[PDB]
């Protein structure tokens, strides 16, 4: 039998005062005792302030994916807000570990995130800022990744033979003194 | 203050144990830490020390304390910041008791690696208890789980650790098993981990991977079937890794004559297979 005029209650200020006391395992506890959702509460999405006390957007996002974390829709979610917990970036998120060379944990978020990485490889119109990142900054910023470069994104190349790495001479050579370098110094494929 | 925290501070000490709370664990060891302002701002060991306390305690049952109860009735001016200590050291004492392996009692944690433990997060049963975990080391260990998750995969990817692989990339690393097993291929040099590698990682990473990365695994695993029949119709490891951990460049003429009267029947089927 409690009220106010203004809306706020001692339990609304509760969440309030943990958030002002930045709990979240803590908070996490009194919101199991309130048995909380990803979305069951309205009050408790304040982007500006999800952000802004990111713990208090990473405890949000681990009641999501505590509830489930097996969706990419759901985990996704988490991951983005673990990485604006983490990376200080007013919008953090496998982009800015990108663009500044941690690639690492770019890949591990868009593993299982909106667009997708064979649709970066292909398709860069996802109106989803989430799913793209600065183009040279991590380009030139992924240089310990060859490997990964080359598998990710098919090479570009124009209908020009690519190297090939064997010569006529050359591969003929396999047979001892049938090598073909000792004649035929018109022709090039005989290297 | 200081001395009615010691009062409440003997008061469980004495409980950790089995003996049988008497009169004021339940209601005069309250009291006293109720009497305790040990406050936030920068203090002595005795404020962090009691905030782990509590909240380690938290981690406990069966006589009077916790950092639980404890936060019921100990929300005051001089609390708040013990309670954020509270939580840097309980982030503390829930890694001191590390990922626990009650079935597992054999590993000993006294100098093991954190990987054991991040797997045992990860493959843990308990998302809730995996979150909490992973959240709480970001904020007062400052570990991103991408970031040493990857560092870690990158590590054991050059050394082809492929059942392994599988186990804890079932937690949630499906997706990506193949991708790892791409960034540390061109450190491989023995086909048979190359392809438990692709097997229990690649193809593990089956349709939740990237359609490119499990293409690879079997144009990879084609190639060594190509291989082995060349092998089979003709050795230099030596040569062999460097055409490998090279393939990208080096042609496979290249490798073949770096490699008259032999099959060229055997040769002939290798090439019709491309």
């Amino acid at each position: 039998n409690y009220k106010t005029k203004e809306g706020w209650d001692f339990h609304s200020q509760f969440i309030l005062y943990c958030l002002e006391h930045s709990l979240q395992h803590l908070l996490y506890v009194y919101l199991d005792c309130y048995k909380l959702s990803p979305e069951n509460c309205p009050f408790l999405e304040k982007k500006e302030l999800h952000e802004a006390h990111p713990w208090f957007e990473f405890l949000v996002q681990c009641r999501q994916v505590a509830s489930n974390l097996t969706d990419p829709k759901l985990i996704f979610q988490a991951s983005l807000a673990n990485a604006q917990i983490l990376i200080p970036t007013n919008q953090a998120s496998v982009s800015s570990m990108l663009l500044e060379g941690h690639t690492l944990l770019a890949l591990a978020t868009t593993m299982y995130s909106p667009g997708g990485v064979s649709q970066v490889v292909q398709n860069e119109e996802n109106e989803n800022c989430l799913k793209k990142v600065d183009p040279q900054l991590l380009k030139m910023a992924l240089t310990p990744y060859p490997k990964l470069k080359t598998a990710l994104f098919p090479q570009c190349t124009p209908p020009s033979v690519l190297p090939s790495d064997i010569t006529i001479y050359h591969l003929i050579q396999s047979l001892s003194p049938f090598d073909p370098s000792r004649l035929f110094g018109w022709q090039s494929a005989n290297t | 203050q200081n001395a009615l925290v010691d009062l409440i501070r003997k008061a469980l000490r004495a409980l950790q144990g089995p003996d049988s709370v008497p009169p004021g664990v339940v209601d005069a060891i309250y009291g006293a830490l109720r009497t305790l302002r040990c406050p936030a701002e920068p203090l002595g060991v005795e404020l962090h020390l009691l905030c782990e306390e509590l909240l380690e305690a938290c981690r406990t049952e069966g006589s009077p304390l916790r950092e639980e109860r404890l936060l019921s009735c100990l929300l005051h001016k001089a609390s708040r910041g013990l309670l954020s200590l509270y939580g840097h050291t309980y982030a503390e004492k829930v890694t001191e008791k590390p990922p626990r392996a009650t079935a597992s009692g054999k590993v000993s944690p006294d100098h093991l690696d954190p990987e054991r433990a991040m797997l045992a997060l990860f493959s843990n049963p308990n998302p809730a208890e995996a979150w909490k975990v992973a959240y709480f080391y970001c904020l007062s260990n400052n570990k991103h789980f991408l970031e040493q998750i990857l560092v870690t995969a990158l590590t054991l990817l050059k050394e082809e650790d492929f059942p392994n692989l599988g186990c804890l990339l079932d937690r949630e690393f499906r997706p990506l098993s193949c991708l790892l097993v791409l960034l540390g291929w061109t450190h491989c040099q023995s086909l048979e981990s190359a392809k438990r590698l692709l097997q229990t990682l690649h193809r593990t990473q089956g349709p939740g991977c990237d359609e490119l990365l499990r293409d690879a695994c079997d144009g990879l695993w084609a190639h060594l079937e190509v291989l082995e029949w060349c092998i089979q119709q003709s050795i230099p490891k030596r040569d062999l890794l460097y055409h490998l951990h090279g393939g990208d460049s080096h042609s496979v003429l290249y490798t073949l004559h770096h490699l008259p009267a032999l099959r060229e029947e055997d040769v002939l089927k290798l090439l019709q297979k491309v």
